[PDB]
């Protein structure tokens, strides 16, 4: 990291070695995934932290240790009905195999008659979404700090042949050190070729997803462009009341920037929000290096970000263990476990 | 302003993930 600090390029062999060792670690766990590492009665359910169409996330307390966790609970019958079996299997298999400072850690997983359970590290600082909407927008150094963590995270994930496919402020948690923790791997997939599933979030969808063309990891780089724009502007580059109107704006090949955006920021965003795949940054011959070497990131010490040595723009308020002040309130519902096993064959490998 | 138009829109709250 001093070597990198001295001159750019002298760390290329070192970064290559890091990712190679990281792939070895990942593949061992990918090929033989962990199963059934906890059970429901080992936790006290405290409060819902988030909801979805087929599940919810709850703050739980591990009875034996006293540690707090975020438990994702998925209704097996809901998953099947919404045709999300493979996606859910993808999520768990990938999560138990990855290891990076800006990804939320899966601690335990298990299933019962009714539900699938993924127990994650609890990140009390709340979603970036909540802070972004409240404050309005982040300054460029603020946004850059977060952007850099995503760049490194995507460099990691893509090296493992993983596509993330759901980047948005809602899926980015702020930890006690002010750093990003990426959550929700529901659409994550290990894929070497191109893929075709229409999934993600309307505002963040790359044109090639919308146009049903078939796509690769370049969609994550498009999504980064959307994220950086939304962080710095306070609103996304393409917004409307309905998804249909949003998709039309995305495919038009036209973006307008706020007057306060720096020249460097506008240039980076033109290169990330590029409809032409043969021109989009992150997808060229130099790959991620085109982004990391861009003028907007000139002040960014990439190794220091990874080592978490850079002072964060803000540290979220923490009222001790189990504090949910940084999360909104949700309707609480009793977790019901059936006496009959639901969808046993479908979720055998979970 | 674009900001005002955003705040007046129906998509300022948490955005659900979509799939077909
Ligand atoms: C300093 O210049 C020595 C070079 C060694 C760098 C290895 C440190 C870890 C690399 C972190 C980058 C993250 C890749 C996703």
């Amino acid at each position: 990291g001093n070597a990198a600090a001295a001159k750019k390029g002298s760390e290329q062999e070192s970064v290559k070695e890091f990712l190679a060792k990281a792939k070895e670690d990942f593949l061992k766990k990918w090929e033989t995934p962990s199963q059934n590492t906890a059970q429901l009665d080992q936790f006290d359910r405290i409060k819902t932290l988030g909801t979805g169409s087929f599940g919810r996330v709850m703050l739980v307390k591990h009875k034996e240790s006293g540690n707090h966790y975020a438990m994702k609970i998925l209704d097996k019958q809901k998953v099947v009905k919404l045709k999300q079996i493979e996606h859910t299997l993808n999520e768990k298999r990938i999560l138990q195999a990855v290891n990076f400072p800006f990804l939320v850690k899966l601690e335990f997983s298990f299933k019962d008659n009714s539900n699938l359970y993924m127990v994650m590290e609890y990140v009390a600082g709340g979603e970036m979404f909540s802070h972004l909407r409240r404050i309005g927008r982040f300054s460029e150094p603020h946004a850059r700090f977060y952007a850099a963590q995503i760049v490194l995270t995507f460099e990691y994930l893509h090296s493992l042949d993983l596509i993330y496919r759901d980047l948005k402020p809602e899926n980015l948690l702020i930890d006690q050190q002010g750093y990003i923790q990426v959550t929700d791997f529901g659409f994550a997939k290990r894929v070497k070729g191109r893929t075709w599933t229409l999934c993600g979030t309307p505002e963040y969808l790359a044109p090639e997803i919308i146009l049903s063309k078939g796509y690769n990891k370049a969609v994550d780089w498009w999504a980064l462009g959307v994220l950086i724009y939304e962080m710095a502007a306070g609103y996304p580059p393409f917004f409307a009341d309905q998804p249909i109107q949003i998709y039309e704006k995305i495919v038009s090949g036209k973006v307008r920037f706020p007057s306060h955006f720096s020249s460097d920021l506008k240039d980076l965003l033109r290169n990330l929000l590029q409809v032409d795949l043969t021109k989009r940054f992150g997808n060229l011959k130099n790959g991620v290096n085109d982004i990391k070497n861009h003028k907007w990131f000139a002040t960014t010490d990439w190794i220091a970000i990874y080592q978490r040595k850079v002072e964060a723009p803000f540290i979220p308020k923490f009222k001790g263990p189990g504090d949910t002040s940084n999360f909104d309130d949700y309707e609480e519902e009793e977790i019901r476990v059936s006496i009959n096993e639901k969808c046993g064959k479908e979720f055998t490998e979970f | 302003t674009t900001y005002a138009d955003f705040i007046a829109s129906g998509r300022t709250g948490r955005r659900a993930s979509i799939h077909d």
